[PDB]
């Protein structure tokens, strides 16, 4: 059985540097020679309680690319639970009598944590609870980010944007601090500024971050510049001051560029990418978004099927 | 055999004492622990002297045993008190509340967005030595807290 | 003055000593009389035996009086009590909780359209002996309660 | 100065049998003799933060025949206690620097008793507070009542409807209570009976009341019928059972009543009396409505001068 | 005629040092001689486009005081411009051939001064155009300063709050700064700090006035501390970290405070004087709000009268 067989994914602060080598490795088999019934015969429920388009349509054409079935809704309105009153622990208890897997997200922080304890033996895959984790998401920037660097060890990373709310900051920081020299550069306004906890990670292991103004100090000497939106429906009305993005990438600003640096965005983006980036040999969140489909499959044939895929 | 210094009758057969609490504190433990709502004999001192402690404070529960489990989560407050096993008279234990690694359904999580606060589930916080104070984890929402905001029941 | 009756007794000069306090009702006057902020040696005795009585609860704060109200308002919450004035290890004065004519500050009124919530006033209610429960009339909305349904506060 | 100068006028059960015969002889002379200038130069505040009709138009036109200037509002909507967020102790300490007398209806129980501890030397007219007294309207009743039986004694009462949210029968009942040997028959649905502390009153004043479950029980006897509305915005939504009258008077029921009879009812009227009944000697509720700015204008006379001879 | 005679009250920067001292003279013959007749056979429009309790009802009381009839409208809602789309440039016209003054309060800064392009002969009174000016307002500051200090020169005064929006102290500011060597002390938000044309004003007069983080560090030498209210009516989202009140005066922080300094406040409070304060010696807001009734009668008295002689 291989290590994440039967496992919950719900926070990369679970899984090691093994766990997601071993997923990204599986994510190139796949993409190279697919698999079509894979996962013949298995029945996923994918489970949205917050909007989505590339999480969930992603996902769910990932399982049918392996042959699986899918049950589910997109909004929790016309479900039990969004006009009876039913909890959610009740939801995930009938549901995991039904499937054979559990995709999941939520607006509230620790969701799919709580689903694990009602889930039996179900596996839980957290698709994104609140502004905490997004395992998956983190999956598939790895993936693109070794597919443009050629590793993941010694890269010069920038995260800008709302790091505060943004799970997938949270998920991708801790990703790439369980590999080795790599270098982060936070640029966020002040109320969205990178948590604590991370930050004492960061300590801890010894590794280097550097908070900066402007896109510009440091443009120079990154690999990857991961920015974000502006997490506006998680926002507090007291950060509103923050809604618009305060720093907008637009293509002049990469000419100073180093050539193999590429721009990442798990969007959606509002106007803190111009359009005109679109058309630069640096964007990629699109490739990005694309690559979605061989981590998230990789993730699933790990997960539901017991031998490392032959 | 506690002291000497104008006589009072205060002597129990088995169970459990609590000893060296700081002041303000032995209040606490009594309602977080629920360690009240039981039928037993109880014989709270507060603010009664004890030299370096100068005004420490006591508890004494009657009958009452706690476990290694209960002990450690009193390193959240009183760290530094000392836990007597009376048995028969005679103490035949002595523990020191010791940093346990998860603290269970006292707390509640800071962060209101927390699913913890809506479901019918327990609590749950790693504990860990920070810096200058003690950081709670939730289990759930996995945010971290200085043991000082997070509050209980 | 002498040494009590029963076994576990705790000694004093001066000060006020709460006697015949119902079971689980000591800890609570320990709370709403915030008695617990004096740092004056207090002393607790919980479920003691209270002979053919059962059990009773059991405080002592030396160097502290009770208030021109709080005998009063501790009539509600635990009328069979007496409240001893201990000054120089002797009693120099023992009394018994009288229901007062009303009671001002601690409740709050049932009547959720009252509009004692909203505004910033002190509640006050109008004490009444009824039938075997006492009645409180509210000052502002004039609806009267049984002190069982507000002592619900 | 007469008994009631400067007093507050709040809750009925403050008022004595002699204070209440002082405002309906009172009432009795300047519905028969004018005085346009008995208040000149006052100023009352007329503050409803409550829909009303009658008891508004009354009182301020009262104000007006006795020639006093009014001033105030309808609607809490545009006072900056609505916009603002001003606490109502504060409304009141303010308006009383102004004015000389304040009337006000209120939603809440007990927000006149409260006003009269922040309008300093400025008197409190309560025309309304909630479901608890109204006591102008009881005045008024009584002021009808007297006229039409000649007497306040020995009546036969009763009073059918919403007697729970009903703070005209509340005020009215404790009012009659202090007169000698009056029997009250109260006719209501379960849910909407009677306060137990008003009957724990009437007992202890040894007063003969009895309950009934219809209004024909009782038709033969009654010398006044008091029909009242069913409270509905104040009604708990367990409570919707009752939103509908249970109890409707028509023409036809009014048979077998003493021809001195008198059909009184607050207003306003919904379905509970049948408009046919309009048209009957019995129906006196539009008279009672007129009373209304006669005992209004003996109050408003009282209350502000010291010294009345008329 | 006198200086005001039939002049238009729109912002303090319109009238002289000796205009503000006709005005509080006459505040203070009126307030202990009454006028009953004074303004006989006038009628006044009091016309408020937005919520008010204290400006609306102590102006209409003056009137009535001085035997005017006032004629008007507490809520744009169902006015002609609220709901059939008329311009206020002809709501204004018409009714101006309708009363002999209008008292105007409106949303948008502007509109008194626009009115009285449109009003003919008739007086308009502003009583609140948007964030802008507070005439009225600053008048029964000034009268109540003067009663309690014998002096508006050589005062140590300081305004706390939001002085961004409030219409209040940019009033009250520009009269004091009328006078002689008054020292003034700005403790507000940086957000809600005092706009710069007022700032560039006490400049260009040598005026000395300074900042602060604190009510504390000028506690003892202040003469009165104006409190104001944070205008959340008028905050621009952007700006809701602003809302709650970050200065909150308690009975306490008034220890070393001079015994004849008093605490001003426009009202409403919400939160930044704590209800303590109110039984302090200090405290004044109420008294100064009474005040409110002798400084409007002076206004109206001298705009509608020609020749005054009391
Ligand atoms: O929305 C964001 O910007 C962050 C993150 N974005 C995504 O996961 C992409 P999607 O909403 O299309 O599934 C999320 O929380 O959904
Ligand atoms: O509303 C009722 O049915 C009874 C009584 N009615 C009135 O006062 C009539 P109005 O609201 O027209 O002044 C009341 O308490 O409001
Ligand atoms: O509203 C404030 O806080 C200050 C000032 N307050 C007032 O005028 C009081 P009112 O709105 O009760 O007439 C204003 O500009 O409206
Ligand atoms: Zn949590
Ligand atoms: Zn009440």
């Amino acid at each position: 059985a291989n290590p994440l067989y039967q496992k919950h994914i719900i926070s990369i602060n679970d899984l090691s540097r093994d766990d997601l080598n071993l997923v990204l490795a599986t994510a190139a088999k796949l993409k190279a020679n697919p698999q079509p019934e894979l996962l013949k015969h298995k029945v996923i429920a994918s489970c949205f309680f917050e909007a989505s388009t590339r999480t969930r349509l992603s996902f769910e054409t990932s399982m049918h690319r392996l042959g699986a079935s899918v049950v589910g809704f997109s909004d929790s309105a016309n479900t039990s639970l969004g006009k009876k009153g039913e909890t959610l622990a009740d939801t995930i208890s009938v549901i995991s009598t039904y499937v054979d897997a559990i995709v999941m997200r939520h607006p509230q922080e620790g969701a799919a944590r709580l689903a694990t304890e009602f889930s039996g033996n179900v596996p839980v895959l957290n698709a994104g609870d609140g502004s905490n984790q997004h395992p998956t998401a983190t999956l598939l920037d790895l993936f693109t980010i070794q597919e443009t660097q050629g590793r993941l060890d010694n890269l010069h990373v920038a995260m800008v944007g709302d790091l505060k709310y943004g799970r997938t900051v949270h998920s991708l920081t801790q990703a790439l601090a369980k590999f080795d020299g790599n270098r982060f550069y936070f640029i966020a306004p002040d109320a969205l500024a990178m948590p604590q906890y991370i930050l004492d990670m960061l300590d801890e292991k010894g590794i280097a971050w550097s908070l900066h103004s402007s896109i510009e100090e440091v443009m120079a000497e990154v690999d990857i510049l991961y920015m974000t939106r502006v997490q506006k429906e998680r926002l507090d009305p007291s950060e509103y001051a923050n809604v618009k993005a305060q720093f907008v990438l637009r293509a002049s600003d990469l000419h100073n560029a180093k050539a193999n640096m590429k721009v990442l965005h798990p969007l959606p983006r509002v106007d803190e990418i111009a359009t005109d980036v679109d058309k630069t040999p640096h964007a990629w969140y699109f490739q990005q978004a694309g690559n979605g489909i061989f981590a998230r499959q990789a993730l699933l044939a790990l997960v539901l099927n017991r031998d490392l895929v032959l | 055999m506690t002291h000497d210094n104008k006589l009072q009758v205060e002597a129990i057969k088995r169970g459990t004492v609590i000893d060296h609490i700081p002041a303000q504190i032995g209040f606490k433990l009594l309602s977080l622990f629920k360690l009240t709502e039981t039928d037993q004999r109880i014989t709270i001192g507060l603010n009664l002297p004890s030299g370096e402690m100068g005004r420490k404070d006591l508890i004494k529960i009657e009958n009452t045993f706690l476990s290694e489990d209960q002990v450690d989560q009193l390193a959240l407050y009183a760290p530094q008190a000392t836990v007597n096993r009376i048995d028969n008279y005679e103490v035949v234990g002595k523990s020191r509340p010791s940093l346990p690694e998860r603290i269970d359904n006292v707390l509640v999580c800071p962060n209101s967005n927390c699913i913890s606060h809506a479901e019918p589930v327990s609590s749950s916080f790693a504990v860990r030595k920070r810096a200058n104070d003690i950081a709670l984890k939730c289990k759930y929402c996995e945010k971290e807290f200085s043991h000082n905001v997070v509050l209980a029941n």
